[PDB]
Parts: C-alpha cells; sequence; structure tokens
C-alpha cells in the first residue's frame, strides 16, 4: 500500500520514471495498466534463430570497449560470421558462457 | 502644465474649450477638437485620476486660461470658482474606445423611451435630448448626467473613453427604486434665508479637526512665508459672511478660557468634507477637550497686539519617546529648526505639536545651522514620522497684560529656556486622527461592534481609568495571548491606547541587552527595565505598560537546570512580580499589558497573580471582510509610493469573493496578498507603458490577479507549516459524479457556509468516505478539493503512520492528527484505509500493531465533543469488509459515497470532454462520435488511457513529420545539424498546437482494452452487493 501511493496521485509524480522486472504476470499488482501507474508493459520475444544471427553479430563485437584491443579481435572465420547458428534452440541463455568456453 | 481655471455655466453634455495659446504650444491641425487632460487640485492625500475632456477652441482665453462646465461636476458657479489647475496635452489625442457602458434612469423616463419599439428613435433622442455625438463625446464610468434624470451607471473596463453604437452596447438600468430622488449632485441648494440664519453676534457650530494636510500653495489669499504661518481655519458656507469678516479674516472665540485667534478661510469648492461644520487642524483642538459645540463671533482685532516677550519657558510632555538619549538631541535640534525657521503668536495654556522622523536617529548632522543660512533643508529628504508636544509653558510678557494671546520671539531679542517636564492628556481619538492627517504609519481601526476581545479589553481600560479618575484606583492588569503566531496583539493594545485617549510606554523585550545569560545579571535586565519605565510616570497621565514577548524572558522550569538556572529562574520571577506588584503603589491606575506565545510556557507563580485572561483568535470570515476594506483602501495604498500616478481599485471587487477565498489566512498575510497584487498591477503597467499606448493615467488592482495571489499567499504559508503543494484540480478538470457532487457540496459546501441561518448544529458530519474499483477518480476528488477550496489539505499516505519501535501512535498519528487541531480548517486526506485500519477482531500476531493505530486513530478521531473544529477527514479505499467497525455508522467516519461504472449513454462523453479540458480539436469530428465509436465496458480513468496513447501517436505524428521536414531542410540548407539551431531557427506557430485531427482516436480503440476484466469487476460487485452489511 505504500508502494502504490507515494510516487502516484501526489507530489512524487514529478518526472520519475520506472522500469520493472517480473518472472511472472501473476505474482504482481493488479495496479498495472493505468496512466497513473507501470502500464506499456513492452513484449519480449522468444529468440528465433534470427535473433540467433542478432546475438552473435553482438558477440562479435565488444564493440570500443578498449578499442585498442576488441575481446576476440584475432579471430579466424571471417567467413561464416553467425558462426553458431547452430545453437537456435539455446533461448540465447548466458552466451558469455559459452565465450568463457571459447576463451 | 499648470493652468488657470474658470467653470462655465454648464451644459454638462458640452464641451470643455481649449485655448489658441495651448493650441500653439500644442497645435495641430488635423486634430482641432483637442483632447485636454486636466489634474484637479482637491483636499486629499494626492490629486485623483485626470479628466479627459472634449474641447472646443476659444481665441478669447488669456494667457494658459481655461474653462470648464461647473455642473457637470454637480457644483455651482454662485460657489467660490478655484483659478488654476494642471493641464496636460493627450499625445497624438489617442484614446481607445469603450468596451461598454451601462446607464440608470427613472422609471418614467425609462418607461417613456422602451414605449419606442424602434432603438433607432431612442439613440436620435440621444442626440435631441443629450446633445450626445459619437467620437466627439467621451464619458465616465459613474457620471450623474442630470438630477432625478440620466446617470452613467459604469465604463468598463476602462473608466474613461470614446463611445460609437457600433461597438458601445449603451445598457441602460431602471431606477424602480427612486434612488435618483436622492442621488442629485447639486452640492449646493439656495437657503430660505441669510438673515434670521443665527445672529451675527453669536453662532455656535461643531467644530472638526480637518480629515486632511493643507497647505500654503493649495489656499486662495497670500499670506507672507515667515510670519502668517502654522495655524489656519477652515468654513463651509455663507457662514464666511455670517461672521461678519470674510474668508483672510481672524478671529479668536473659544468655549472656554483664553481667546485663541486663527485666520479662518473658506474651503476650497472641490471638497468632500460635511458642511455645517468649522474645521480645524489638530493644532487648535488639542486644547479644547469636549464642549464640541463652540463659541463663534466676528472677534476681529487690529494685527498683532503684542510684538514682544521677551523670554519663554517651554516644556515637553511626558510621553514614550520623549525620555531617551537618543532621541534628545534630534528632538532638540527640530525644536531649535521649528522654532528658528518661523515667527508666530503662542500662548500659555497652549499645546504645539511637533513631527520628525525618528530614523533621523543616531545620525548628527554637523554643518546645517547656526553656522549656516536660515532656509537649510529640502525635507523631502529630511522626512516625518514621530509626532511631539512642547507645552508653551509661561512667558516673560512686559508691562501689558492679559492678553497673553500674542507672544511672540524674535530670534534676537528672546531666547526659549527649558523647564523639565509638564503632565498634559492626549486627545481621543473617536472625535480626531492624529494619524491621517500627519500621514504616519498607520494603526487600524476597529470597532466594537464585531470584535469581541477589544470591546473587552477597552472596557477594561475605559474602567480603569473612570473608576480611579472617581475615588477608586483600581489595579487592573491583563495579559493577551493567542494560539497562532502573528495575530495582531499589539495591535489591539495601540488601538484601545488611542481609541481612549490613554498613555502607553511602547516596550519590547526581545531587544533587551542581555539573554538568559549563564552568569547573573538578571539584576542588570530588570534593572533597566525598570529604570527605562520610571522615567516618565512622575509626569504620566492616566498610562498604560505595554511589554511585548513576556515569554522570552519567563522562561519556565525544567529542561536540564544549571543551579544558576534555578536562580535565574526564581531571581527573575521574584523580582517581576515585585516590580509590577510595586508599580500598582507607586502609581495608581497604572495598568500592566503583557503578552506571551505559548501560555504553557509562563511559568506557574506568574500565572497565578496575573489578573484578567483574553484568548484573541485569528479572525472570522465578518471580520475578514473590514480587513480588506482596511488595507485596500486609497490612502492604505497611497502612503507607499513616490510616483503622482496614483492607484485604486476597480469598483468591481467581489469583497464576498476575496473573504471567502482568504479563509485561515492571517491579517498579516493579507497584507501581503494586497502588496503582491499591488506589486503585479504596477508590473503590468509598465509594461504597457513600452508602447505609447492607453490608460497611462492610473493603474488600478483588478480581480484575476488579486485572486491569483490568493495561491501564493496558500503556499508561502504551507511551507511555514505542511510543507506539501498540490497540483491544480479544477472543477471541471472532473465530470460525471453528480450525485457525488451534490452530496460532497451538502456536506463541506452548505454547512460550512451561511451559518447565519444554518443552525450549526451541536454534532456535525464528520467526513467522506469513497469506495469502489481503482480508476474511478476517488483519488482525483481529494486534489480537487485541495484545488478549488480554501481548505488547507494535511494527508497521511497510507500506512505512514507505523514505525519501527514500539508505541507507534505517538511517534506518528497523534502528532499530525493534532496539528490538524492545530491548524485552522482543514482536511486530513486518508487512502488505504483497509491496510492502515485492519477489523480488529482478525488478531494478529507479533506485537499486535494493528490494534495499538486503530485503538488510537479511533480516540483520536471520534466523540468529537466540544471539538467541531471543521476537521473534515475523507478518504479512499479499495474494498470496504475489510475496514474495522470504525466504520459502524457513529457518523465518525461513515458517510459511504460510491463510485463506479458510468451509465452508458452520454457520462462517458461528459469523460471525455471533462479529459478534454484544455486539450485541442478543431474539426466536424465532434465528441458525440468518439463517445458513441468507443464501445462500453472501458470505464473511468481508461479512457484517460484513450486519450493518452491517442495524444502518443499524435505526438508521433508530428514527430515523424518533424523528421521529414528536417530531412528535407538538412538535404537543402544546414547541412550540418541537428538540434538546436534547428529549433531556434524554425519559427513555427500553426503547426505548434498540433491539434489531432483523427485516426489516432481509431487505433487507440484498437490498441486499448478494458483494465479491469468483467471477471475482476465480479469481485468488487460482490462487495458493492454487501452495501456494507444491509
Ligand atoms: N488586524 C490588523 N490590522 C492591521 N494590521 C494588522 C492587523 N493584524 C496584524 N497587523 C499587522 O501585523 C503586525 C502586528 O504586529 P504584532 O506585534 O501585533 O504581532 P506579531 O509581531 O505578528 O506577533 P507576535 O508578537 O506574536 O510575535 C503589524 O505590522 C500590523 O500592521
Ligand atoms: N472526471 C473523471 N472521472 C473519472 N476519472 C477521471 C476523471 N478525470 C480524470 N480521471 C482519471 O482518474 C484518475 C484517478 O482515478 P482513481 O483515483 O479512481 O484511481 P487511482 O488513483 O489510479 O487509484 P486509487 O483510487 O486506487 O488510488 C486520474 O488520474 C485521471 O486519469
Ligand atoms: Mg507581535
Ligand atoms: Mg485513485
Amino acid at each position: 500500500n505504500q508502494l502504490l501511493t507515494q510516487m502516484d496521485g501526489a507530489e512524487g509524480l514529478d518526472g520519475v520514471y520506472i522500469l520493472a522486472a517480473t518472472s511472472r504476470p501473476d505474482l504482481i499488482d493488479s495496479a498495472l495498466l493505468r496512466p497513473g501507474r507501470l502500464d506499456k508493459s513492452v513484449i519480449c520475444n522468444i529468440p528465433t534463430e534470427s535473433e540467433r544471427l542478432d546475438i552473435l553479430q553482438a558477440i562479435v563485437n565488444s564493440k570500443d570497449k578498449d578499442t585498442g584491443q576488441k575481446k576476440f579481435a584475432l579471430e579466424k572465420n571471417a567467413d561464416l560470421k553467425l558462426i553458431a547458428e547452430k545453437t537456435a534452440g539455446f533461448s540465447g541463455a548466458d552466451l558469455q558462457g559459452l565465450c568463457y568456453n571459447a576463451y | 502644465m499648470k493652468a488657470s481655471l474658470t467653470f462655465s455655466l454648464s451644459g454638462i453634455y458640452a464641451p470643455c474649450s481649449i485655448s489658441r495659446d495651448i493650441y500653439l504650444e500644442y497645435g495641430d491641425k488635423k486634430a482641432e477638437c483637442l483632447y485636454g487632460t486636466i489634474r484637479l487640485p482637491q483636499y486629499g492625500p494626492g490629486c485623483t485620476p485626470g479628466k479627459i475632456v472634449h474641447c472646443v477652441l476659444d481665441d478669447s482665453l488669456p494667457f494658459c486660461s481655461i474653462v470648464v462646465p461647473s455642473k457637470l461636476f454637480g457644483f455651482m458657479p454662485t460657489q467660490p470658482t478655484m483659478d488654476f489647475c494642471y493641464f496636460e496635452p493627450i499625445l497624438d489625442n489617442v484614446v481607445p474606445v469603450l468596451d461598454s457602458v451601462t446607464f440608470l434612469i427613472n422609471e418614467q423616463l425609462y418607461s417613456k423611451l422602451m414605449d419606442l419599439p424602434q432603438e433607432m428613435q431612442q439613440i436620435q433622442f440621444l442626440h435631441y435630448k443629450y446633445n450626445i455625438n459619437s467620437m466627439e463625446t467621451v464619458v465616465h464610468s459613474r457620471d450623474i448626467l442630470t438630477s432625478g434624470l440620466c446617470q452613467i451607471l459604469n465604463c468598463s473596463p476602462f473608466p474613461q473613453g470614446l463611445v460609437d453604437f457600433t461597438e458601445t452596447q449603451l445598457i441602460l438600468v431602471n431606477d424602480t427604486e427612486q434612488k435618483l430622488s436622492a442621488l442629485k449632485y447639486a452640492n449646493e441648494d439656495e437657503e430660505y434665508a441669510l438673515p434670521k440664519i443665527g445672529t451675527n453676534s453669536a453662532l455656535s457650530i461643531d467644530l472638526e479637526s480637518l480629515p486632511c494636510t493643507i497647505s500654503r500653495d493649495l489656499l486662495r489669499p497670500a499670506p507672507h512665508i515667515n510670519d502668517d504661518n502654522s495655524i489656519y481655519a477652515f468654513t463651509d458656507a455663507e457662514t464666511l459672511l455670517r461672521l461678519d469678516v470674510t474668508s483672510g479674516s481672524f478671529i479668536t472665540v473659544s468655549n472656554m478660557g483664553c481667546v485663541r485667534l486663527v485666520k479662518l478661510f473658506v474651503l476650497l469648492l472641490p471638497n468632500g468634507f460635511k458642511k455645517r461644520t468649522i474645521y480645524a487642524p489638530p493644532k487648535i483642538i488639542a486644547s479644547f477637550p469636549d464642549c464640541s459645540v463652540v463659541t463663534i463671533s466676528k472677534s476681529n482685532i487690529g494685527h498683532t497686539d503684542i510684538p514682544i516677550a521677551n523670554q519663554v519657558f517651554i516644556s515637553r510632555v511626558g510621553g514614550w519617546l520623549q525620555s531617551q538619549k537618543c532621541f534628545q538631541n534630534i528632538i532638540l535640534t527640530t525644536l531649535k529648526k521649528f522654532f528658528s525657521e518661523s515667527k508666530r503668536i503662542l500662548c500659555q495654556n497652549d499645546l504645539i505639536p511637533i513631527a520628525f522622523d525618528s530614523s533621523m536617529a543616531d545620525l548628527n548632522i554637523a554643518e546645517e545651522n547656526d553656522e549656516s543660512d536660515d532656509e537649510d533643508e529640502l525635507g523631502q529628504y529630511y522626512k516625518n514620522d514621530s509626532l511631539v508636544w512642547f507645552f508653551v509653558t509661561s512667558a516673560e510678557l512686559d508691562c501689558f497684560s492679559k492678553d497673553n494671546s500674542h507672544f511672540i520671539i524674535d530670534p534676537n531679542r528672546t531666547k526659549l529656556i527649558t523647564t523639565n517636564i509638564t503632565n498634559r492628556r492626549p486627545l481621543p481619538l473617536s472625535r480626531s486622527n492624529l494619524q491621517r492627517y500627519y500621514g504616519f504609519a498607520e494603526t487600524f481601526y476597529y470597532d466594537l461592534h464585531i470584535f469581541p476581545y477589544v470591546r473587552q479589553l477597552v472596557n477594561i481600560l475605559e474602567t480603569s481609568f473612570n473608576c480611579s479618575q472617581r475615588g477608586i484606583t483600581l489595579n487592573a492588569s491583563v495579559l493577551l495571548h493567542s494560539t497562532t503566531n502573528n495575530v495582531g496583539k499589539a495591535t489591539m493594545v495601540r488601538f484601545a491606547s488611542k481609541y481612549l485617549g490613554i498613555h502607553l510606554l511602547e516596550i519590547d523585550c526581545l531587544s533587551l541587552t542581555s539573554n538568559s545569560r549563564q552568569l547573573d545579571s538578571t539584576s542588570k535586565i530588570i534593572g533597566y527595565i525598570r529604570a527605562k519605565c520610571e522615567n516618565v510616570l512622575p509626569y504620566a497621565s492616566p498610562a498604560v505598560i505595554f511589554l511585548a514577548h513576556l515569554d522570552s524572558i519567563l522562561l519556565d522550569v525544567n529542561a536540564n537546570q544549571d543551579p544558576e538556572a534555578i536562580k535565574l529562574q526564581k531571581s527573575i520571577n521574584f523580582e517581576m512580580s515585585k516590580l509590577l506588584d510595586d508599580f500598582t503603589f507607586k502609581f495608581p491606575g497604572t495598568t500592566f499589558v503583557g503578552s506571551v506565545n505559548n501560555i504553557d510556557n509562563v511559568p506557574s507563580s506568574f500565572r497565578s497573580h496575573m489578573r484578567f485572561e483574553i484568548l484573541v483568535p485569528v479572525p472570522s470570515e465578518a471580520q475578514r471582510l473590514r480587513i480588506f476594506q482596511w488595507y485596500l483602501s486609497s490612502h492604505e495604498l497611497n502612503r507607499d509610493v513616490q510616483q503622482k500616478v496614483p492607484v485604486s481599485y476597480m469598483d468591481n471587487i467581489s469583497f464576498s469573493s476575496l473573504s471567502s477565498y482568504s479563509a485561515g489566512l492571517t491579517p498579516l498575510d493579507i497584507k501581503s496578498i494586497v502588496e503582491t497584487a499591488r506589486m503585479t498591477a504596477t508590473a503590468r503597467f509598465y509594461q504597457e507603458s513600452k508602447k505609447c499606448g492607453w490608460l497611462p493615467q492610473s493603474i488600478l488592482i483588478t480581480q484575476e490577479d488579486l485572486s491569483k495571489a490568493t495561491s501564493k499567499a496558500r503556499n508561502e504559508f504551507s511551507v511555514s507549516i505542511g510543507a506539501p503543494q498540490i497540483p491544480n484540480v479544477t472543477w471541471d478538470d472532473i465530470g460525471g459524479i453528480d450525485f457525488v457532487k451534490g452530496e460532497i457540496l451538502d456536506t463541506i459546501d452548505m454547512p460550512l457556509k451561511h451559518p447565519e441561518l444554518f443552525t450549526s448544529g451541536m454534532k456535525k458530519r464528520s467526513g467522506i468516505l469513497f469506495y469502489g474499483p481503482p480508476g474511478t477518480g476517488k483519488t482525483l476528488m481529494a486534489k480537487a478539493i485541495a484545488t478549488n477550496f480554501s481548505l488547507n489539505f494535511f494527508s497521511v499516505k497510507g500506512p505512514e503512520l507505523l514505525n519501527m519501535y514500539i508505541g507507534e501512535s505517538e511517534a506518528n498519528v497523534r502528532r499530525v492528527f493534532q496539528k490538524a487541531r492545530e491548524a485552522k480548517p482543514c482536511v486530513i486526506f486518508f487512502d488505504q484505509i483497509d491496510s492502515v485500519a485492519p477489523k480488529r477482531g482478525n488478531q494478529g500476531d507479533s506485537g499486535g500493531v494493528m490494534d495499538r493505530i486503530v485503538s488510537q486513530l479511533l480516540a483520536e478521531l471520534d466523540g468529537m465533543s466540544t471539538d467541531a473544529d471543521g476537521v473534515f477527514v475523507i478518504g479512499a479505499t479499495n474494498r470496504p469488509d475489510l475496514l474495522d467497525e470504525a466504520l459502524l455508522r457513529p457518523g465518525r467516519f461513515d458517510k459511504l459515497l460510491y463510485l463506479g461504472i458510468p451509465d452508458t449513454d452520454t457520462k462517458q462523453l461528459n469523460i471525455l470532454e471533462a479529459l478534454t479540458r484544455k486539450f485541442v480539436l478543431d474539426n466536424d469530428v465532434k465528441l458525440i462520435e468518439l463517445a458513441k465509436l468507443c464501445p462500453f465496458n472501458y470505464t473511468g480513468a481508461d479512457f484517460y488511457a484513450l486519450c493518452s496513447d491517442a495524444m502518443l501517436n499524435a505526438m508521433s505524428r508530428i514527430a515523424r513529420m518533424v523528421e521529414k521536414k528536417v530531412s528535407q531542410h538538412n538535404e537543402l540548407t544546414g547541412e550540418n545539424i541537428s538540434t538546436r539551431r534547428w529549433f531556434d531557427k524554425i519559427a513555427t506557430k500553426e503547426d505548434t498546437k498540433v491539434v489531432v485531427k483523427m485516426e489516432d482516436f481509431l487505433k487507440a480503440q484498437e490498441q486499448l482494452t478494458p483494465s479491469v476484466s468483467r471477471a475482476e469487476l465480479n469481485h468488487y460487485e460482490a462487495v458493492r452487493a454487501n452495501f456494507e452489511g444491509a
């Protein structure tokens, strides 16, 4: 009841933005979907092979994190970018783990 | 410009005349009907806003001479014609046409004109009867146009301007009440005779003190500067001839004792002061207590009877500022100046007032006099603010005797000699103002009809006086205290002192030269207190001692005491007790009048020996009326300000509106609001001055910004106590609540207003409880209450109360809830009571704190005996079954009002339009179309969501249009640009209203869905069907 109040409908409205995450839409407040509340409910999809392409096209660049030496700066397979489309079933789970295995 | 004045026989509608010479110094052949402007010299604080006048050229008028109609001002040419005025030429004759004018007319001629069905016949009648012609004629807001007949009722918003029926509505009003029989302009009526009006040997008339200052430049005759000074008298009618000796003569008659010669003048023709009177400056009336009917006769004498009195032995009155080292020097120096700068007659048994600015103070000035020429300073800089009386006392007359009234002091043959002091009692204010004559710092005029505590204290002092004038000495004393700060404690004592003609000391304790300092000098401080007091009492008239902030020095025991803390405390109590009681025998009839800020904090001993008690409250609405009536008065604005352009209110101001909207504010806040309004209006004035412009004659206060300033006053209050502010939610920003607004007005408006006829019964409906599904405005109603009514808005946000330690309740809920009793009439808002007050029967483990909160909340809330201080508690809940038996219909919180899903047909429209307030839509897509296109079961705030995301897609449309237009720009000019330069070099104003045409509504209807489904509604509809157990 405190959290359902302080930010909304009083001094406290002013300019604060709020960005949540959940495990479930069940165990969360019925005060969803009000303009005075958390409301937009942005979609996160099931990542396909196309999202595999997207993820590998990100993995291939630790972009400008120490521009003088990229993570995996020196690699084979300059041909066959998207080296791991085979992972299409992985759901993208923590591929930093596979990246550390590769390392 | 200076100009000479003359009054014509008057057509009223007939023009004034412009002289050829002014039509050469400001000659303009394109504008032969030169519209002049004149300032009329008058009695009063300053020259009232000048008149624009329509005029005809005349070559016959002597140099700078000008003529205006007499009866246009209600005066007649039988009365003394004033010979001068001031003139201003209107720049390029620039004048606005009036937006509206209203006229009042007698019912006979009103009906005779309204019998004509063709309005143009009345328009020609304006010409045939009144010779009015458009664009030629200028008209003025309230002027009576013929006695018993036509009058202008208002010009608006301007007081003056041009007229044309092509824009001027010419509103007419019927005098059904015949008040035009009384509202006749004629300031003179012919008397039945001049003989038999008394006898020239003896007239008797009430004297009065002239309500204003007057000065040598306004008078018609030409006295000298060095002699003839200071002393003058003013007369009203053919009375000037009943004395046989005209205006400009001396007379000397007095009701008792010695004669007192004075120069008598006719009043200037433009005078507002009541006739059948003889007016005088305070100087004369000061010698003549009561006896207001004065003996009058010719009493003339052949110039000055005595040319010398070779020494004079003057004496000062006792009184507060007349006995201090820091004033002594300025007192003597101003005395020397005053007596040196002019020659005067003086007499034993007479008083001389002296006035000076106490700001001059600890500035000596080294060289201006005695080693320097006689005329020395422009008092324009060497101002005045405070006033003193010197008694003329003995004088050394020659062989001549008895005719002492002519004693005079040659500056070389004579000297003035101090005799230390004398005792005399000042005038009663009821008969005469000093302050309003000298223009000093004001002392607000109470009236005992409507201020109960004033009636109290005035009666106490009145009896203390008169009982000891009779044989019975009274040791009367009183303490004033208040619950709030800043109520006018000192103002009351001062007012009473003047109203009764009683002397006072004015002392404040805060300015004592030491604190409650640890090393004992309570001796030093109480010694200085008595030693400063005593000095005047050996020659005091009946007087009071007023002590400001006794609470600063009468500290009270126990917080953590040093031994010296005990010694100081007891010493102070003892010495003060002795001092006061001793005074009661040291002098009779001399009254201690204290002031304090926390009556709990005054020590018990003093609290016992004190006599009377008076509690002065925050004022009522009935009192507020008179408060505004004072600080919005002409004199009470004009005093503060240099520029010759005066200020006024518009006569439209609703005193009801101020008095209601200013509820709960203290008098000091009312000053703040009015002076802020004055500022904002002057800022508007100088904004107007940026162009050649219009209305230059005077700024007026107006109802809009005077209303606005209340909001700032309330916020500056709130930042002192109760920091939260609230965003505005005006009444129309909600709708579709008709029954609910009904009951809320039946609870917070009608029982609160009109207690003159509402019985104000011995108990009252305590509050309002809103219950139902979320998103039905039940929060919004509270912000609306906070916006529109004058009520303050304290609140706690749900479980803002509960806190870590055991004993939660005193840590919050007690302090806040009593703070609402401590505040002026104010709501407490609650939300989520179903979280704050669990039903006690659902007992909880782990300390059961819910029982502690609920018990303290009920105890502080309910019963409310002797406690109907407007503490409305109002609030919202989700599901009322979880409320405690706190809800059980004792009327402690139980005004249940439901809110729910609207009626299908048009209340959704009322919702959409209300949320469309200050929204914009500008096509044939009427809101009916939207309200029909939306399907039902969408409800409440979900329609605000529908507008919200429609607006979002509308701004998205505008954003992508901007993206296109900026791309097409960057392709052609400004090849390296992005943002700030772009926006600062575009100048859109057609697009910037960014109105949605349509389509955003349709895709909102596609994208939105009801936020609570019927399967969710059923869970609320169950508790709805409980009807809280019915
Ligand atoms: N009813 C009133 N009419 C005119 N002026 C008022 C009124 N009430 C207050 N004032 C103004 O407010 C001030 C009142 O001063 P006063 O000594 O009475 O009280 P205070 O200084 O506000 O309070 P306290 O002595 O409790 O600290 C003056 O400036 C006075 O002009
Ligand atoms: N006239 C109106 N009628 C109904 N709703 C309105 C009206 N005007 C505005 N609203 C919307 O209703 C909202 C407030 O609804 P309400 O107070 O019932 O719900 P809430 O504050 O989200 O929840 P809760 O009442 O549970 O605290 C406003 O913020 C606004 O979006
Ligand atoms: Mg005060
Ligand atoms: Mg709400």
